[PDB]
């Protein structure tokens, strides 16, 4: 496993994009186990409409052929809030889009293709796999329909077969 | 438009935290819990800002919720009416909160998911 | 750093999640109400992040009552209105001092300045580094402090408490040679005035007693005191609540003499005795003080005679515990008020008033006496006061309750005095030491005596001796009260100088009486003097020595020859009706074995014409083995031998 992007790893230091700009996800600094552990989150549960998007960074491809997405997080059950699942959810899309170049601080919604809706199983933690990859590079975004998500870790890698062992002891 | 809820509202209070304890001009949000809900355990939420990052800190919630009763106290006659009933809500928090109590609901390192 | 650079915001969420509601608090609205750096004090003494391990070792280590025992209520009214037939001023910086009436106080004044003048110093309580600082948040209260301390410089007890106008506390803090930092709280006062608790305990979990008005709280450990785990709170709180104020102020009074009765007034070991005296002391005034301000105005007596009855209390803690300190109040206003009310009362105008309007002239003297201000015009006319309870005292040879109340408030006001300007008014105020001698005979020894003997049953304000303001020194008789020479020492330690004590070699344990009559002042003692004349008494068997030395109060000589020391007898008595020369002269009686027995001053003609009786200390017929000098203003000293 040729780990490609990992955010727990960073310590903060790894900034996304959120958009819009006023509500949506935000980077939150929680210390648990006398650790800090950071994770973007958003809660905003009681509205209507909310297209609330997460874009990380840059990922060079350099041998991606297949790669495979591990989201740690934790979801908040919708009938603590009495609301009765109005806008409540406890899913979120997960999309996915390429690009030889940094694009930098720009985010079209239009150029990622829907993968999955991440569903869970409370450390709610499940797995994706997509593919194959063309371009030189690529890039992760997380859609919020309305959900009240806690995303802590993002994994990101690859799956190398080893070399083959010859049974006369090479 | 309303309360905006948070996606944790339990934590883990940490050995750290006296030691980097933000001071009270810098809590942006004071968001506490539920006798039935969070394990039903006494405990409370802070949130700051340390350079565009929503610092969260846990809380012992039988202090803060003394202590708010103290500010309110303070206020007496210059208290507002909305004041009161944030004493009101302190007042049976706090007696709904220390009934019970023993050793199984003081353990705050439950929700210590890490 | 900063200070409001912290927050640009307005408000301060306060986000219930599990039910959908929200409150806030408008930052500017808790900066300049409640003081920016307070907020700050109140912030750190929260200690918001401690575990919740600890907090729940703290309820484990308090003592909680099975549950409150609220009661009917409103209990008994420590309050006196101004009656229907009144006279109210509303006083204001105004000061038309010289605009009210009479010099008995029967009129009306404001309480919001009385209560004002009690209250009147900001003390920082429950800060950190003190034993409060863990129950209760840091506060400033402007109210009365109260504070004893016993024990040695190893081993001590911290007894410290404040009087506010909402709530009293005490506490009972342990100093020792080591650390034990766990101290007794009671608190009393109205219920949601109380002192604000920490995280780890509340008022309803705590109250012990409650009535209409107020409430009974006591915060103290399981490892405390096993004499206050094991004590009924609700029968304490209904003697304090339901008693009248007069009752109150005399348990708390046989509470000390109990306490002084023992060897334990400054015994750590019944330190929670003396802490339950000092919660019982604290809630009088609170009472006193909390009926102030149930009304718009009072009544100058009331209040006057009330403080007395607290200043009392004060006063006679003082003397069993030396640590005992009052700060706190300032009574300017009542001070004022009395200066009028007393400049009033002339010397003259003063005697003719009877025992309750006495009474309550004294007991405005007293808020002046305190520091000390008595003037020319009061002290000459407790003279005549004197002068004439002493003339009447000589028909019967007993002093009633009345009486000897009147020499307790006259002991508070000459006790409690700077020595007179005026040499004449010095000399007056000598005449009445004289006179309280003559008052202390030897019946009233024994009589006080056996009375300082009993103390369950002690009322020093029917029990109060004229001894205590005499000038005889014999009266230790060499689980016994011990106020009557606490008394007696208060009056023998602030007196105004004998005029001759100060021309011979006086040693001051070798001494029965001092007699200051008229420019001479004769000295019983045991030994002789160096200055002038000295006459021994001729008795084979005394057990003792008697030594009348008379010296001039110039350090000067006598013109007559004194060849030896007998004392010459000069017989006939004729019961003198030739213009009283006896006049200016003191009889004396003495045991011609147990020493001495009674002397009587000659002042009136009345008491000279009552000398001369049955169940008077003198002239007795049959009983020979006492015997009867003459110390009169000659200087000389002569035997009277006429009957016998
Ligand atoms: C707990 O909340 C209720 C009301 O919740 C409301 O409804 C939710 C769906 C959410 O939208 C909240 O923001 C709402 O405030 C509080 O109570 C009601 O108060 C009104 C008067 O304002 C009264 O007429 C109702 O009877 C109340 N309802 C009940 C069930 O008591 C309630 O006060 C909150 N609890 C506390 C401790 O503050
Ligand atoms: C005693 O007199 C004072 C003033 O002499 C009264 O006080 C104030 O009077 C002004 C009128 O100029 C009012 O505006 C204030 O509201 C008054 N103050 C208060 C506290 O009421 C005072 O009321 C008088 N006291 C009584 C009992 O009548
Ligand atoms: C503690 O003192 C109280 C008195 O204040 C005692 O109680 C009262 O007992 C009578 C019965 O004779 C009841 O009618 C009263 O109602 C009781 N008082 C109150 C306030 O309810 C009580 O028994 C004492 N307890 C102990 C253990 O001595
Ligand atoms: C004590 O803890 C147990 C958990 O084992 C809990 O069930 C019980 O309710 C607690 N006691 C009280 C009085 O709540
Ligand atoms: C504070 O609350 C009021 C309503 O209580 C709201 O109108 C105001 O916008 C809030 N302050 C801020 C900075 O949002
Ligand atoms: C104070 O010290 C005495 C003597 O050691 C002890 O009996 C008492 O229990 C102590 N009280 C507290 C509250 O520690
Ligand atoms: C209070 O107690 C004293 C003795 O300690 C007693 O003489 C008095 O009558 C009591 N008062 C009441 C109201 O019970
Ligand atoms: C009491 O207040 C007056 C002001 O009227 C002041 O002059 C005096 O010093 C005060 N007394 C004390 C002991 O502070
Ligand atoms: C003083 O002594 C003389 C005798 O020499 C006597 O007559 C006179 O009465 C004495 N003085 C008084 C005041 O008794």
């Amino acid at each position: 496993e040729v780990v490609l992007l990992d955010f727990a790893a960073a310590g903060g230091e790894l900034g996304w994009l959120t958009h819009p700009y006023g509500k949506g996800w935000d980077l939150m600094q929680n210390i648990m186990n006398d650790m800090p552990i950071y994770m973007y989150s958003v809660c905003n549960v009681m509205s209507g409409d909310q297209d609330n998007w997460l874009r990380t960074n840059w990922v060079y491809r350099g041998e991606a052929e297949r790669i495979f997405i591990e989201l740690k997080f934790t979801v908040r059950d919708c009938n603590s809030f009495p609301g009765g699942a109005s806008s409540c959810k406890e899913t979120f899309n997960l999309y996915y889009a390429e690009s030889d170049l940094d694009y930098g601080t720009n985010f079209q919604k239009r150029l990622f293709t829907k993968i999955d809706t991440i569903a869970p199983d409370k450390l709610n933690v499940e797995e994706r796999s997509v593919g194959p990859l063309t371009r030189k590079g690529f890039y992760l975004a997380f859609q919020d329909i309305g959900a009240c998500v806690a995303l802590l870790s993002v994994r990101v890698y690859y799956k190398k077969c080893p070399e083959l062992l010859q049974h006369h002891h090479h | 438009d309303g309360i905006q809820y948070v996606a944790l509202p339990c934590c883990a209070i940490q050995a750290s935290a006296a030691s980097t304890l933000p001071l009270f001009f810098a809590v942006h949000s004071i968001h506490f819990a539920d006798p039935n809900h969070c394990n039903g355990v006494c405990i409370a939420k802070l949130r700051s800002k340390t350079g565009d990052i929503t610092v969260e800190t846990c809380v012992n919630g039988f202090n803060l919720r003394s202590f708010l009763v103290a500010v309110v106290r303070r206020l007496g006659s210059w208290a507002s009416q909305e004041n009161l009933r944030l004493l009101w809500y302190l007042q049976r928090s706090l007696t709904a909160y220390t009934v019970g109590f023993n050793a199984t609901t003081a353990d705050s390192s439950i929700h210590n998911v890490n | 750093s900063a200070t409001q650079l912290i927050n640009g915001r307005t408000n301060l969420s306060i986000e219930l999640e599990f039910n959908g509601t929200s409150f806030f608090l408008n930052w500017q609205n808790l900066l300049n109400v409640i003081t920016e750096p307070a907020l700050t004090e109140l912030w750190t003494s929260a200690e918001v992040a401690e575990d919740l391990r600890v907090t729940l070792k703290k309820r484990q280590s308090l003592f909680f009552p099975n549950k409150t025992v609220v009661i009917s209520g409103d209990g008994h009214r420590y309050t006196c209105e101004v009656p229907t037939s009144s006279q109210t001023y509303n006083i204001t910086k105004g000061f038309n001092y010289s605009a009210l009436p009479g010099h008995l106080g029967g009129f009306g004044i404001n309480a919001r300045l009385v209560l004002g003048d009690i209250f009147a110093s900001k003390w920082s309580l429950f800060a950190r580094d003190t034993p409060e600082y863990r129950v209760f948040y840091p506060m400033n209260v402007m109210a009365v402090k109260f504070s004893i301390s016993i024990g040695n410089n190893e081993s001590g007890v911290a007894l410290y408490g404040v009087v506010s106008e909402d709530f009293v506390v005490v506490t009972l803090h342990n100093r020792s040679k080591e650390a034990n930092e766990t101290a007794s709280h009671l608190l009393f006062g109205l219920p949601d005035s109380l002192p604000s608790l920490k995280g780890h305990a509340t008022y309803d979990e705590l109250t012990f007693a409650r009535n209409a008005k107020y409430a009974l709280v006591a915060i103290l450990p399981k490892d405390s005191y096993q004499t206050l785990l094991t004590e009924n709170y609700t029968r304490i709180f209904l003697n304090m609540t339901e008693s009248t104020p007069l009752e109150f102020t005399r348990t708390i009074q046989t509470r000390i003499v109990s306490i002084e009765a023992r060897r334990a007034c400054a015994a750590q070991e019944a330190a929670p005795d003396i802490f339950l005296v000092l919660f019982q002391m604290l809630v009088a005034h609170f009472l006193v003080a909390r009926g102030i301000a149930e009304h718009r105005f009072v009544e100058v007596d009331c209040v006057c005679r009330q403080y007395a009855e607290l200043y009392f209390l004060r006063r006679i803690s003082r003397l069993c515990m030396p640590t005992f300190t009052t700060v706190g109040y300032n009574h300017t206003t009542l001070g004022a008020v009395a200066a009028t009310q007393i400049a009033r009362v002339s010397a003259t105008k003063l005697a003719s008033l009877p025992r309750s309007s006495q009474e309550t002239v004294l007991a405005m003297v007293q808020l002046g006496a305190r520091d000390g201000a008595v003037p020319s015009s009061i002290l000459e006319g407790i003279a005549m006061v004197v002068e004439h309870m002493y003339t009447a005292y000589t028909y019967v040879y007993t002093l009633g309750d009345t009486e000897r109340k009147l020499m307790l408030d006259i002991h508070t006001v000459l006790t409690d005095s700077c020595p007179p300007k005026d040499s004449g008014v010095s000399e007056k105020l000598l005449r009445t030491y004289l006179m309280f001698t003559s008052m202390c005979t030897n019946i009233e020894l024994g009589e006080m005596i056996a009375r300082f003997s009993k103390p369950d049953s002690l009322n020093i304000y029917r029990a109060f001796s004229p001894c205590f303001l005499g000038l005889r020194y014999d009266l230790h008789p060499a689980g016994t009260s011990g106020f009557a020479e606490l008394l007696h020492a208060l009056h023998l330690d602030s007196l105004n100088l004998i005029p001759a004590i100060n021309c011979s070699k006086i040693t001051a344990d070798k001494i029965i009486a001092t007699v200051p009559l008229p420019h001479v002042t004769y000295i019983i003692s045991s030994e002789a003097l160096s200055n002038a004349v000295v006459y021994e008494v001729s008795e084979i068997f005394l057990k003792s020595a008697m030594f009348i030395s008379a010296i001039k109060p110039d350090c000067s000589g006598f013109n007559f020859s004194q060849i030896d020391r007998h004392i010459p007898i000069v017989y006939n008595i004729s019961t003198p009706r030739r213009g009283c020369p006896l006049c200016d002269s003191v009889i004396m009686s003495y045991d011609e074995s147990d020493g001495l027995q009674s002397l009587m001053y000659v002042t009136n003609e009345r008491v000279q014409t009552n000398l001369f009786l049955d169940k008077s200390p003198f002239f007795d017929n049959n009983n020979l083995h006492i015997h009867y000098l003459w110390l009169r203003d000659n200087g000389t000293v002569v035997e009277i031998r006429g009957m016998y």
